[PDB]
């Protein structure tokens, strides 16, 4: 709203930005923190010392380790229990929407528990869990299959990611052109 | 114009009329401000 | 070429505005016949050239 | 603006009714028109198409002669072969001195109108027809009107002699339709005056013009008896003195309830 | 194809005159010479139908099935029974009694054709309705998947001559197309009296509808895929010809005691 | 289980009771059963005439 | 969701309209449609032509008269009044920046908030050739409502004296992969994300019909079999004749 | 005598639309277009004049209401005269009025000939269109395809009455055509959706042909019908085939 009107200065700026930062790491919508650094404040306000925390909770997920965001980041934000719930949350989330466009680029939608486990960096017990907490806040739609140990996933994730997304999807869109053809040749034909 | 056929009327939903021309056929019409429902009777031209 | 012709006869045959069944009263001879229609009225009316 | 929204108004079209004989299939029905000879018409856009039944009037286009609404069912005047007087002229309470006979109408009457759940639950019948009788005026008159006002009902006086038609099925038209009438208008009292021009036990019930008469009392006794029922239909009799009336009327499933007035 | 369609009149077919000529009356009460269908012939068609007609084309567009019902001179209808004997109880013996007269010959023709007779058309109940006696009647109706068509007998107590009598007759013939039915009579006995002196108009339909029914049961060979069920509450005001035998069989009483 | 009540069988050799699926046909043995019938007829009727 | 109902009228009206005029491609023929968009359905029954002259040059400068909209309108609301304004249309077939003042001026004076039925006059969809478009604005809209085409039952009839599979179904998915491939490839040129992940989802959303397809394969197996029954029955018929045929053949020669 | 009156499909569609609605009240408008030379009458465009709640007259004719719509017509780039006028009149296309003879009388005498066409919409919902266009008076064809002469002839000694139906024919121009015949997402969608319904279904399907043969098949053996049996099986036949081919 603030970018075309909306008259500010930097004190009402690093309130908004403030708020925006904690709101955001203690939820766990809204995808990563990816997105939040790609919108702009880090050149409109101050850069690091409390805008450290955004950074810092982006390499948290990707190592795995929940004790590197707790040592790096201070008291006002660290007290909070929410945060550290929701940070697992997050960790499952860009790791499996990632893999679920990856695996198969015809739409097939499976993911197994080992595969989820490698890829988070957790026990195979504590993916059980997150994943059956998942579907029961819908943040995930499909179900466990305990058995078998293959998870069937159905949709509800969004995806606006590029830098995998337009790599495969020329491929999808190549590869029915020729199929179509194909067929179309000999039925044409007689 | 003049004249017209008269009519008598067996039903009064809220701009609806039923009425019973002189022709023995019976027609579902909406009323007017030239009508008012209290005119709208047998024994009434 | 038979068939397409007779589902066309059929087409021509049915749109008609239907014919009234009438009584000859009696027979005139200047060709002219007498009939009192069932629904209608009573006319004299112009026998067929060919009847 | 409301001259100009006149003009409007009257420029559309008649648009002619009929009535449904019987509905041929989900698409064709077959129509006795209140306006012609007998038609084959269909549906429109967004029809009823499992609600018209023998005899509900309903609206026909002029040209397109397909169905563009359902009206309830009417085929008599509702105006003056019913007289309609909603609530009642008096309150059950402010005739008191009659008051045994406020009380036992009032227990019979309002409460299975009111909460038919209760014979429901039980699995007893709701009550059927209720019997005044004694002489007009000694406040027989009072305490019929005053059971329909608290109820909320439509007191519905028919005069009997003119359920006297002289064509065919006239007669068996006018009282189905008080019947069907008192289902969509519900809760509501249908008083029938004297059951003695339309019932009663006639000279000796010979032949002499009193086979009008029989096929009149034919009719209210086969849809008692029936698999037709009186729900949030209530009839009541009125007659000047009760041993004056068919024993079949005597009958509990026509009447059960059977009130005196001293 | 798309000219034959909706919305179309109705009128009535008199008889085809030869081929792709019929005689058509259209229900305006104008009566037309047309052609006839040449999806149909005269092994395929019947002379008296209930016909669809085109508004402007006037010709035989299809063939409907007959069919009685109109607002003039009702009959009721009743589709779909409900009720299921052994509603009221004591009626052990006449729930047997009723079983072996209507539902019977319906189901089983076979029983009657071995024994070598002919089922009987007709069954009398006497007795009050309403007490037990119309509640097993409609029972009936349900378990051999019958229409249930209720005559009151003093309905056509119309006071013209003409359309009533011609409709029982109709009535009937619309009951055995669709069989199995109940032709269930409300009060034959008020059309069992009949004038015996001058009364000139006005008492002159009981006398039609009661030869009616006569010419029918007497006049054709016995058959029952229809059942015509008469009730009766004035037992003395019947007349002989009824009663007799051949036909009307089965007088079923209803108890008292 | 014999009478076919309910759809189950028992798996003796396991001492267990175990599932059973109802439907195990579908209405195309009922449907060319009959047209075998009507073509058999109608076949072996028109080999004589030609003849 | 509204829904857009188009009469045969309207667009032979546009056609026309664009013809007479020679309309090129730096001017766009404009005119009104009419009917009620009164109902969430939207009917168009009507339609009219407007003096309209268009430089696209500059793109601010174009010619257009309110006043010829306005004293239409009593006139043609004289005769009947479900002839009400109701929107516009152009030839379109693509948006301009000539487009946006044009939709900010019939909003005043249309009661309703007007469509924009973009008219092609090349017919270069496939299938159908209009689009109905909606302006409206808060960010400008511009979202494709749904099209299908009706008529009164003697227009429909009327249609019909005037005018009197399997690969083109096939050939429209070809086109289709094609086309939106054309797209995506553009849309990432001109780039160098939202977007790319909308249709991601539609198409994460004869691979899946592949398991289905095994018991489809027992269901035509059946269908094979009524067929083989069918041709048969035929048969019979033309042996029945043939013998006909045959005796009647061999009486005539002998007398 | 014999003219060909080329009807737009503009002018066609037009006219039944409105005239369908407009019954039983009668409605009329007026004709655009040019005549060429003789032999040829074009109308290039109608136009509807308002109603009138118990039919339009040759007193309800308002020249202002034809005028400001010309004029403003013209700034499109359309520019026609008046070539005839358009009535409904339930129960005419083979016969006039007397008032409707003489209401072609004035307007004939403005134009240079002129028609009055006669639309009848009762029998347009029958599938058939009823029109006809009547002209009688004039010089056009009533000398070059008209014992000998005989209707012009009766025509000028008065006391006499012939209608005078003409000949019609109907095109505009072949992109409206193209156009028209491309309202039938579309064909792809529609042809899925019906395949997918036909198997759900053709459980019924299977069984209710048993029948419809099986009827036929005993017909046949009582009667030796070969001919019902025929349809009857290239019918069912047909549309196996079309089911199966979809998938």
């Amino acid at each position: 709203t603030l970018e075309p009107s909306t008259s500010i200065t930097l004190a009402e700026r690093q309130q908004l930005a403030y708020d925006l930062s904690i709101s955001a790491l203690l939820g766990d919508k809204i995808y990563n923190f990816g997105e939040l650094l790609h919108h702009p404040i880090m050149e409109t306000i101050v850069n690091d010392s409390n805008y450290d925390w955004l950074f810092q909770l982006l390499n948290a997920l990707t190592v795995g380790d929940f004790d590197k965001f707790d040592s790096l980041i201070k008291v006002q934000i660290s007290k909070i229990p929410i945060l550290a719930q929701h940070e697992s949350f997050l960790r499952q989330k860009i790791c499996l929407m990632t893999l679920i466009e990856t695996v198969f680029v015809k739409n097939i939608r499976m993911l197994s528990f080992e595969d989820i486990s490698k890829a988070t960096h957790l026990p195979k017990d504590n993916v059980e869990h997150l994943v059956m907490r998942a579907i029961s806040l819908g943040l995930l739609k499909g179900s466990i299959d305990q058995v078998n140990e293959l998870v069937t996933i159905s949709w509800v994730q969004p995806r606006i990611i590029s830098g995998d997304q337009i790599t495969k999807m020329k491929d999808r869109l190549v590869e029915w052109n020729d199929q179509v053809e194909k067929l179309g040749k000999k039925m044409e034909a007689r | 114009q003049l004249p017209y056929l008269v009519a008598n009327v067996v039903e009064v939903v809220g701009k609806a009329a039923v009425v019973k021309t002189s022709s023995r056929q019976t027609v579902f019409l909406p009323m007017v401000g030239l009508v008012d429902p209290d005119k709208l009777k047998p024994n009434d031209l | 070429n038979d068939k397409v012709r007779f589902i066309k006869d059929e087409l021509r045959l049915l749109q008609e505005p239907g014919s009234y069944v009438g009584e000859v009263i009696k027979i005139v001879s200047d060709k002219k016949v007498l009939v009192k229609v069932q629904p209608e009225g009573k006319y004299i009316v112009d026998v067929a050239k060919d009847i | 603006d409301k001259t100009e929204n006149d003009i409007k108004a009257l420029q559309s079209i008649g648009q002619l009714i009929g009535e449904v004989m019987k509905e041929l299939s989900e698409e064709k029905y077959i129509v006795k028109a209140s306006s012609g000879p007998r038609y084959i018409v269909g549906v429109r856009n967004s029809v009823d198409r499992s609600k018209l039944k023998k005899g509900v009037r309903v609206t026909l286009d002029i040209t397109t002669l397909t169905i563009m609404r359902i009206l309830p069912r009417e085929t008599d005047p509702l105006v003056y072969n019913m007289t309609s007087f909603e609530q009642g002229e008096i309150t059950f309470d402010g005739i008191g001195g009659l008051t045994e006979q406020i009380r036992e109408l009032r227990e019979v009457i309002e409460l299975p109108l009111k909460n038919p759940e209760i014979f429901q639950r039980v699995g007893i019948k709701p009550p059927k027809g209720v019997l005044l009788y004694g002489p007009p005026g000694t406040g027989k008159t009072l305490l019929a009107k005053a059971v329909a006002a608290t109820i909320g009902a439509n007191f519905i006086f028919s005069p009997a002699s003119g359920i006297v038609d002289k064509y065919i099925g006239e007669s068996a038209r006018i009282i189905r339709e008080m019947f069907a009438y008192a289902k969509e208008h519900e809760p509501c009292i249908i008083f029938m005056d004297e059951v003695d021009a339309i019932g009663g036990r006639r000279f000796s019930e010979g032949t002499s013009a009193d086979r009008e008469i029989q096929r009149t009392l034919m009719e209210l006794l086969t849809q008692m008896d029936g698999f037709d029922n009186l729900g949030q239909t209530k009839i009541i009799m009125a007659t000047n003195r009760p041993d004056t009336l068919d024993p079949a009327l005597l009958r509990p499933g026509r009447l059960d309830r059977k009130v005196e007035i001293p | 194809k798309r000219i034959q369609s909706v919305p179309l009149v109705i009128g009535q077919f008199l008889e085809p005159i030869d081929q792709n000529t019929g005689i058509v009356s259209s229900t305006t009460g104008m009566s037309y010479v047309v052609r006839i269908l040449s999806t149909l012939d005269r092994e395929l068609l019947k002379p008296s139908m209930s016909v669809a007609l085109h508004r402007h084309s006037n010709a035989l567009v299809d063939i409907l099935p007959p069919d009685s019902d109109s607002s003039i001179s009702v009959m009721g209808e009743n589709e779909k029974p409900d009720v299921t004997y052994a509603d009221v109880g004591g009626l052990d013996m006449q729930k047997q009694e009723i079983r072996e007269a209507v539902e019977l010959p319906l189901v089983q023709a076979d029983l009657y054709e071995q024994i070598g007779i002919d089922p009987p058309r007709g069954v009398l109940l006497y007795g009050p309705p309403g007490t037990g006696k119309t509640m097993l009647v409609k029972a009936v109706a349900n378990s051999t998947k019958a229409a249930f068509i209720r005559v009151n007998g003093s309905e056509f107590v119309h006071k013209y001559l003409g359309e009533g009598p011609r409709m029982v007759r109709d009535v009937f013939r619309l009951a055995r197309e669709n069989a199995p039915s109940i032709i269930f009579i409300d009060e034959v006995d008020s059309i069992a009296t009949k004038r015996f002196d001058a009364q000139t108009g006005s008492d002159r339909e009981v006398q039609r509808i009661l030869i009616e029914l006569l010419t029918q049961m007497d006049g054709f060979d016995q058959s029952t895929n229809v059942k015509v069920i008469m009730a009766t509450n004035r037992a003395d005001t019947l007349d002989p010809a009824l009663l007799r035998p051949g036909r009307l069989d089965r007088k079923i009483e209803f108890p008292s005691l | 289980i014999l009478d076919k009540i309910f759809y189950g069988v028992l798996d003796q050799g396991n001492g267990w009771l175990y599932v059973y699926e109802t439907p195990n046909q579908d209405a195309t043995y009922d449907s060319a059963l009959e047209l075998v019938g009507q073509l058999n007829k109608v076949v072996d009727q028109l080999f004589e005439k030609a003849s | 969701h509204e829904k857009v109902t188009i009469a045969p009228l309207v667009l032979l009206s546009a056609l026309d309209h664009y013809e007479r005029t020679q309309t090129k491609e730096n001017k766009r023929c404009v005119g009104v449609i009419l009917g009620d968009a009164n109902s969430s359905t939207i009917r168009v029954t009507n339609s009219f032509a407007l003096p309209f002259e268009e430089d696209e040059k500059n793109s601010d400068v174009w010619f257009l008269d309110h006043n010829y909209i306005e004293n239409m309108n009593e006139m043609c609301k004289k005769i009947n009044a479900k002839e009400k304004l109701i929107g516009w249309y152009h030839s379109g077939p693509k948006l301009r920046a000539s487009d946006l003042k044009i939709n900010e001026l019939f909003k005043k004076y249309t009661q309703n908030n007007p469509l924009l039925l973009i008219v092609d006059v090349k017919q270069q969809g496939v299938g159908l050739p209009t689009d109905a478009y909606v302006a409206i604005e808060q960010e400008k809209t511009f979202l494709h409502l749904p099209c299908t085409i009706e008529a009164e039952e003697a227009e429909e009839i009327g249609v019909e004296h005037l005018l009197r599979i399997r690969l083109t179904n096939q050939l429209k998915s070809l086109k289709g992969l094609q086309s939106k491939l054309k797209d995506v490839v553009e849309y990432l040129d001109k780039v160098i994300h939202t977007i790319l992940g909308k249709l991601q989802d539609v198409f994460n959303l004869n691979n899946l019909q592949k398991a289905l397809t095994v018991k489809t394969n027992d269901e035509l197996m059946v269908i094979y079999i009524s067929n083989l029954v069918r041709s048969i029955i035929a048969f019979d018929d033309l042996i029945e004749n043939k013998i006909q045929n045959k005796k009647i053949q061999e009486q005539r020669v002998k007398d | 005598t014999k003219e060909t009156v080329y009807i737009s499909s503009i002018a066609l569609l037009k006219m039944l639309k409105h005239g369908r609605a407009g019954v039983p009240m009668e409605v009329m408008g007026l004709m655009l277009g040019e005549f060429v030379d003789d032999y040829t009458v074009n109308v290039v465009d109608v136009f509807a004049m308002p109603q009138s709640g118990t039919g339009v007259s040759v007193e309800a004719v308002d020249d202002v209401f034809q005028a400001k719509m010309m004029d403003m017509l013209k700034q499109t780039g359309r520019d026609q005269m008046v070539v005839g006028w358009y009535h409904s009149h339930p129960g005419f296309g083979c016969w006039l009025s007397s008032v409707d003879v003489n209401t072609q009388k004035s307007f004939e005498q403005l134009n240079s000939r002129a028609v009055a066409v006669v639309v009848d919409p009762i029998q347009s919902v029958k599938g058939k269109v009823v029109i006809d266009a009547f002209r009688l008076i004039d010089t056009g064809a009533l000398i070059n395809n008209l014992l000998n002469k005989a209707n012009i002839q009766a025509l000028i000694h008065g006391l006499n009455r012939h209608y005078y139906s003409l000949n019609i024919d109907y095109h505009k121009t072949a992109k409206e055509t193209k156009m028209l015949m491309n309202l039938h997402y579309e064909e792809k969608e529609e042809s899925n959706l019906a395949a997918t319904k036909s198997m759900v279904k053709i459980a019924e399907q299977y069984s209710k042909r048993i029948e419809e043969e099986k009827e036929l098949t005993e017909e046949e053996l009582k009667t030796r019908p070969k001919k019902h049996l025929s349809e009857t099986a290239d019918e069912t036949l047909e549309n196996n085939i079309v089911s199966v081919l979809t998938a």
